[PDB]
């Protein structure tokens, strides 16, 4: 039926139906705006009110004007005549290629995948990335976490893996963009064209993009999140297919949350985030997962605010991964890329029974030198070099090599590193190291192995030096 | 416990004009067939595309080294 | 200090908070149910084409509005010790409040009185009697004169059940 | 029989009505969803909702069930995989729940128990030896994020295999393990884990994880613990691991914020202690004269950058007899188990061990917290007198004894084995680069040789000057043959 | 394959089965004028037991 | 007169009365329940309603439910036949023996011992423990606080404390575990029977227990410490005795106080506690004192939450001393227990005209030196320790002997450390300390004063150590 606004703040609005009242998640529609704006209930205040998130921009609305239920949720296109078309968060199209005519629809919130339809299948999804691949392997259609602060270049290895990973794939790609760059976008858009995933010609497009950028709503940014979500679920599900999702950045969905929670009229919780934030997330979050049926590879960057790793949005979400790969300043800002801590970034496979205990030897070898670097890392900044036991001298030179064999300049920074794109095969990355490992290299200076291939392009490069 | 034990008889009155009327699962429309069809393609997935009536020949493959 | 007479209908806990009190100033003097009318004509008093210039007006205040209330008292069928529960929302700011203090006087007379519970389809059944569902029966004989886990939640769902016979 | 819905929002639904619900009592809603009365005030009862609240909408309908909440119990859950309700999820069909048991029940007072005596052992060196567990106890695995707090309770269930196929009815442990907050992909891919190495068996698995709604979430450890109440309450066994209560703690915070109850430090409301606190207690050693059983309780915790201080890492451990702390710095730096002896403590000591494990390891725990000092102080390459040259010149070869793998529980009579290899000083002349592919030997070999010795060990539990006298040779019958 | 092939098959008819009581059902009442007699009835069956 | 339930969250009830008002503090009955329910009344909010806490669990009441104005404050079974008997926050007994048998009965809320009821002697209490007496002694008849961050040895110390100090005594000890481990309580009752200073048998029990864990409500934990001291109030007051009085933990007191405080109405304060911690504490710590009439020794133990001694718990606590143990994390993980920190630990009697310039100028020389050797610990351990100089290697040596001859084997302590317990009689500890002091022991080794007793038992392992 109808009712009207009596409220309105921010993308907060309060609507009074006097008859019939919507369930809590019902889109609603705005009567009176050149402008899809939709509403979305998210509370009963009672007496026959309802709180809505919008969806928009609320200038304009007035106290009076209309709402009709829509007697759904949030419903958006589904199916394969998305693949190559640019939709926004209510499933309206933006690469103003007219409509996207699909047979079916999907809600864009959904219940989460019972423990039932859960796999354990393990394999070992290699990327060609050494410091991945050698200490913390992202697994198929693993759960796959980028965490870094402003800067450390999250976007850039998502870029590399879709290049390294999504390139030579036999399967459906999604990609969301959450709250980040437009710019970000129409780059990927054309970057994808010309390399052809997306073809404006035909239906032989390999990717579906679902965009709500940092220009929009919050209430925008809250749901985009869900919209390619959704997306990617179907191509799982009716059509038991490999799924590959690529979020960035799925951060901004927490603090999107956070921008809201404060006018829905919830009390502040820990640093002022939603007191809903981990199962806010988990719910959005569980439903990205891999069943029997389908299969989807997940990719998530994860901002961290003012570096924070405890900041309750990054720490939250360690929770939801099976791979992590942490991006620190402290490493960047040493030219060391991509900026991967080796002693924070994990995966719940690195298991010799499914690695094979020399990657997980070579691994865990190359693991402890550095730990075992950074624990004298006080007493040669306070003392020098020198006051190192002889032992010692050895432990750092050895561990600083390892250090800077896990750079490797990557196929995009090609502009950046100048140097070109180098991809590193599971064997030559743990093979390289083990040598270095076992010091076959102490006789080569530290450089020659700071980026590069294959352990080759080191001691090749040695001696262009000499 | 008396004006209950016969209403619950509404319920195989109906369950008989159903569990008899042969001739196609009844009233269907279309919505009944699409679906068994989605529902026989991700079924037909887990498992492979060769033929399900017939037993596999077998390729086989050397031993490889690490 | 003084005592109160809290009859057991109770009603609010935070604002209809001079309601709970003339069931109290009433029960002095037994005049429940002079004003239980007084009240009802009030209501309307105020929702004329001519009251409401004051009614939901921050503009003329506590002074004429008070004052302007010994009219709407003293002339009408009041003028008793129940021209006061306005002269008091016309002090205390609360004029714009007064049809919630009218309508749970009531639903704290007609418990003293009346009860409550209602049929299923249509009007009250108004059982104002010593036991509850013990003319619950009595008063709606003039109303006639005037198993697979699935379908266990699908049976249920249609006896007591529904959008049905409820319209 | 019950009524009216007042206003919903974010699992929070007020009702005007339900007037004779008792607090804490579960009501029902028009959609057939359980949820729960938390605040009775004049005019409304605020309720948890048990799940989706989308279902619910302004007036709807709530019905009173006149029970305070309450869950299945019972052999008839060992090896199944329950909601935080007692609800099957693991595609099996109902349990055989005839015995039901309220969630909501208080802890065993000061008579219905006694002393922890009752050896439970983790087959972890690192554990049994110098911070042992014992039936009663709670010992509370506190640590960073993957730093191997879980690989702990697993390796003590996947242990409790030699105890649960065997006779002796004492040594005989089930195994319950509360999920709270994980995601799915997980506790399956554990479950799957429990299964392989057989243990699934002996083990009830409630869980409550990420998707599930916020009420679920801090009850769930509750029922779990009902569930592990009538294993003692009758006379057998229980070990439930709540993994973890950091992620149970968040949850009970957000229903308290969204119930409008005023948010105290780090915004956990004032009771937060008092949750994890009425909760632990509830873990007993019973006394004789009450069954003689036990629920010993290895509750978990996650540190933020190894701050003990957060409110609640410092909460828990005021609270537990003692606690094991992980540490990931040792961890890469090769200590797996990633332990951290010195700043692990077991308040319930030898009280807890055979006196086989006593006699190689009671005095190591205060040995192990003097070499540590005693080798950061005289660090550097100078010289030290005749006592203080030798506790160095072992400490080294012993920590590369509790260096263990993963998923391989060792039973007691094997740990006493290798900890008098050291202890004895039958190491004290090895490179600490071998002292693995040395006990990975000795080890299978005195296996092989003399099931005899361990026989013994094993039943009296004790070591009496024959099997130290039968040992005092199989050993030195190995360093000379090797090296010398 | 077909121990699948037979089991979405023996539900998804028997889920079309049992809901087509529904639709029978829900014609039996508001048709039938003479399943509105049957209403009063077995309604008045339950102020007295309560009681 | 009768009241009804009004409303009801977590622990704080609020209830409504048609006449008969009860004055904040006045322990209300809660009408049909299957175990007492009381109501410490808190607060009139008007209108004829209190808010109040449940001194147990709300689950089951009910809004309008019977509720009875007891006219008075809780009550207890004050008097000597609670000996050996295990009471609680109401009185109740729970060591299930049937009712406590007693016709005196005392509010466990009273005002506090008047100025010029204020007792100024104070003697020297030896414990046999050697770090207390020598560089902190506890005086007989005063408020002691034992300091002490999770896992420090609080408790155990505050064992050994019972076990030495309580049982060669001959008056009366009421020993009350407020907010701790209930495991812990039933650990002590049967301790406190073997040696029985708690006979089953007969009626020679020295030692009133008052119990209330951290099991229990917000309302009990608030209390128990109110009740346990009400106990210990009477045997004071009445015999001129003197009374022991053991908590653990007067710290759980704060705490529950503010787990309600919330829920009653506080805007929060300074790390989040009561507006009020600190008047909670002082009507309260006031009580339990000495007056001319008797003498109560009162041991608490404090909890300092995440060892912040500066956490206004703790913090607060220290001005209601007269001798301050406190216990150091980063002692105890040396392994030097007990845990104290021998320049953080305080005694009044501290004076040498009340100890004697031998036993103090031999503290305060001990003390010094620990802080000598403390100040050249960051030179030593990171730039080369033999650049320190004759008189400094000379300083370091001797103190770190005295650090560990500080190291006791407790009693209580043999199931951890592995020794049997030790007890040294206040001049061999001066003795000992003097001498370590004086340059007499230079020569032997280190671990010779880890954890032995008299001076002797240290030159005793400094030939087992040798051959
Ligand atoms: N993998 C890399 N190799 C070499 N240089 C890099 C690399 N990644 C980032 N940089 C440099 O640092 C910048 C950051 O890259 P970017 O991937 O955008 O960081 P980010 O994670 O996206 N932080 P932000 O996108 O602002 O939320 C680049 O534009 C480069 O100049
Ligand atoms: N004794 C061991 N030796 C070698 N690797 C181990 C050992 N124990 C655990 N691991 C590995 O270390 C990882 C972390 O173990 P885990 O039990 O999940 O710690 P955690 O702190 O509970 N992780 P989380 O649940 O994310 O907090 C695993 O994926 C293991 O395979
Ligand atoms: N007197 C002691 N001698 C050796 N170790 C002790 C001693 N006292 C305490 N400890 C160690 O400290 C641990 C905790 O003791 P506890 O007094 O319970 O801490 P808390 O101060 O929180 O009550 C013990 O379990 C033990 O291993
Ligand atoms: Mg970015
Ligand atoms: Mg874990
Ligand atoms: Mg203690």
């Amino acid at each position: 039926t109808t009712g009207r606004i009596v409220a309105v703040i921010g993308a907060v609005v309060d609507v009074q139906f006097d008859e019939g009242l919507p369930p809590i998640l019902n889109a609603l529609e705005v009567q009176g705006r050149e402008t899809r704006l939709v509403l979305e209930v998210a509370q009963h205040l009672g007496e026959s009110t309802v709180r809505t998130i919008a969806m928009d921009g609320t200038e304009g609305l007035v106290r009076g004007q209309k709402v009709l239920d829509s007697g759904a949720p949030i419903r958006i296109p589904v199916g394969p005549e998305t693949l190559g078309r640019i939709m926004n968060v209510i499933g309206e199209p933006i690469d103003e290629r007219g409509p996207i005519k699909t047979k079916q629809f999907a809600a864009i919130h959904a219940e989460a995948p019972e423990f039932v339809e859960m796999s354990v299948e393990q394999e070992i999804l290699v990327t060609g990335i050494k410091v991945v691949d050698l200490l913390a392997p992202y697994a198929k259609g693993g759960k796959i976490g980028l965490f870094g602060g402003a800067g450390v270049g999250k976007t850039v290895l998502i870029m590399e893996l879709i290049n390294n990973v999504a390139k030579a794939h036999g399967g459906y790609s999604v990609f969301a963009g959450v709250g980040e760059r437009t710019r970000e976008g129409n780059d990927l858009y054309h970057e994808m064209i010309e390399s052809g995933v997306i073809n404006l010609k035909d239906a032989t497009s390999k990717v579906a993009l679902v965009y709500g950028q940092m220009n929009e709503p919050p209430g925008a940014r809250a749901r985009v999140a869900l919209t390619g979500l959704t997306v990617a679920e179907y191509f799982r599900d009716q059509e038991g297919q490999d799924v590959l999702l690529f979020i960035d950045n799925i951060f901004r969905f927490t603090q999107a949350g956070s921008e809201v929670s404060a006018l829905l009229g919830r009390i502040p919780s820990a640093v002022g985030y939603q007191p809903t934030l981990a199962t806010d997330m988990g719910t959005m979050q569980e439903r990205i997962t891999t069943t029997k049926k389908g299969s989807i590879t997940s990719v998530q960057a994860i901002y961290v605010p003012a570096d924070d790793l405890t900041d309750p949005a990054p720490a939250t979400t360690f929770a939801h991964l099976d791979a992590t790969t942490v991006l620190s300043r402290a490493i960047a800002e040493l030219g060391i890329y991509p900026a991967v801590d080796p002693l924070d970034s994990t995966s719940r496979i690195m298991d010799p029974n499914i690695v094979g205990s020399e990657h997980y030897d070579v691994a865990r070898g190359v693991q402890k030198i550095l730990q075992d670097y950074k624990s004298l890392q006080d007493i040669i900044a306070i003392l020098g070099m020198d006051e190192l036991s002889e032992e010692d001298k050895l432990t750092v030179s050895r561990a600083r090599k390892i250090q800077r064999f896990l750079s490797q300049p990557f196929q995009v920074a090609e502009v950046f590193t100048g140097h070109l794109g180098k991809l590193v095969p599971l064997k030559e990355t743990i093979k390289g190291f083990q040598q270095i490992l076992a010091g076959e290299y102490d006789h080569l200076p530290e450089q020659a192995f700071y980026m590069v291939g294959p352990i080759e392009e080191a001691v090749a490069k040695a001696d262009k030096l000499a | 416990l008396d004006p209950v034990q016969k209403l619950f008889v509404d319920k195989i009155r109906e369950y008989r004009t159903k569990r008899q009327t042969s001739g196609g699962p009844v009233d269907a429309g279309p919505e009944y067939q699409q679906d068994l069809d989605r529902e026989l393609f991700k079924l037909k997935q887990m498992y492979g595309k060769a033929d399900m009536n017939t037993f596999p020949n077998f390729t086989f493959e050397d031993p490889k080294f690490e | 200090f003084a005592k109160l007479v809290r009859p057991p209908v109770q009603i609010y806990g935070i604002e209809g908070r001079y309601a709970t009190a003339l069931y109290s100033a009433a029960s002095k003097q037994n005049k429940l149910e002079q004003v239980e009318k007084e009240l009802l004509r009030v209501g309307q008093i105020l929702k004329e084409p001519k009251m409401a210039a004051s009614l939901l007006n921050p503009y003329v205040k506590r002074s004429v509005k008070v004052k302007s209330l010994s009219d709407m008292t003293a002339k009408e069928k009041f003028s008793p010790l129940t021209s006061n529960l306005i002269n008091l929302l016309a002090e205390n700011g609360r004029l714009t409040n007064t049809p919630a203090v009218i309508s749970a006087f009531s639903t704290m007379m007609s418990v003293h009185r009346g009860e409550v519970p209602c049929t299923v389809t249509t009007a009250s059944a108004l059982d104002e009697t010593t036991l509850t569902e013990l003319k619950t029966v009595l008063k709606s004989f003039l109303s006639k004169g005037q198993k697979y886990v699935d379908m266990s939640a699908k049976t249920k769902i249609q006896k007591l059940s529904r959008a049905m016979r409820e319209i | 029989e019950t009524g009216r819905v007042l206003s919903i929002g974010d699992g929070i639904a007020r009702v005007h009505g339900l007037r004779n619900v008792q607090a804490e009592e579960m009501v029902e809603f028009s959609s057939g969803l359980k949820g729960m009365s938390l605040n009775l005030e004049p005019d409304n009862v605020g309720v948890v909702v048990f799940g989706n609240d989308k279902l619910i909408k302004e007036g709807d309908i709530v019905k009173r069930t006149g029970a305070i909440v309450d869950v299945p119990v019972g052999e008839e859950l060992l090896g199944r995989v329950v909601d935080a309700l007692g609800n099957a999820i693991d595609g099996k069909g109902p349990i055989g729940s005839k015995a039901r048991r309220r969630v909501g029940l208080k802890a065993p007072g000061i008579i219905p128990r006694i002393s922890v005596r009752e050896p439970m052992q983790t087959g972890i060196k690192a554990v049994d030896s110098l911070v042992p567990i014992g039936r009663g106890q709670r010992e509370l695995i506190i640590g960073d994020r993957q730093t191997g707090k879980t690989s702990i309770a697993i390796d003590t269930i996947i242990n409790q295999k030699r105890f649960n196929d065997g006779t002796d009815e004492k040594k005989k442990l089930y195994c319950i393990y509360v999920a709270i907050g994980q995601k799915r992909s997980t506790v399956a891919q554990l479950v799957k884990r429990l299964t392989d190495a057989d243990a699934m068996k002996y083990t009830i698995v409630v869980s409550a994880t990420a998707s599930d709604a916020a009420p679920l979430q801090y009850l769930a450890p509750y029922s779990g613990c009902s569930m592990g109440e009538y294993f003692r309450d009758n006379g057998k066994h229980a070990l439930i691991i709540y993994d973890d209560l950091s992620k149970q703690a968040v949850a009970y915070r957000q229903m308290s914020l969204l119930l409008r109850r005023p948010p105290g430090r780090e915004a956990y409301p004032g009771d937060v202690f008092y949750l994890h606190s009425r909760l632990l207690e509830r873990a007993a050693k019973m006394n004789d004269a009450f069954g003689g059983g036990s629920l010993t309780a290895l509750p978990v915790i996650e540190t933020q950058a190894g701050d003990v201080s957060a409110y609640i890492p410092t909460n828990v451990i005021s609270i537990t007899d003692g606690q094991i702390f992980l540490e990931t710095e040792l961890f890469y730096k090769g200590i797996r188990p990633a332990i951290n002896v010195g700043l692990s403590v077991s308040r319930v000591g030898s009280a807890a061990q055979t006196r086989a494990m006593k006699q190689v390891a009671g005095t190591m725990k205060l040995e192990l917290a003097q070499y540590r000092e005693v080798a950061a102080f005289a660090q550097f390459g100078s010289d030290l007198d005749a006592a203080t040259q030798q506790l160095l010149s072992r400490g080294v070869r012993l920590t590369e004894l509790l260096k263990q793998g993963q998923y391989s529980p060792m039973a007691i009579e094997e740990q006493v084995a290798v900890i008098y290899a050291g202890v004895r000083g039958y190491l004290d002349k090895l490179e600490p680069s071998k002292i693995t592919k040395f006990e990975n030997a000795f080890l299978s070999h005195v296996i092989s040789q003399h099931q005899a010795l361990l026989g013994k060990i094993r039943t009296d539990g004790k070591i009496s000057e024959e099997s130290d006298a039968k040992l005092k040779e199989i050993v030195t019958n190995f360093l000379a043959g090797f090296e010398a | 394959y077909h121990i699948s092939v037979q089991n979405m098959m023996r539900q998804k008819e028997q889920e079309h089965m049992i809901n087509w009581v529904e639709k029978r059902v829900v014609q039996s009442i508001s048709a039938q004028q003479e399943k509105e007699t049957i209403a009063k009835c077995i309604a008045d069956l339950k102020l007295l037991s309560k009681k």
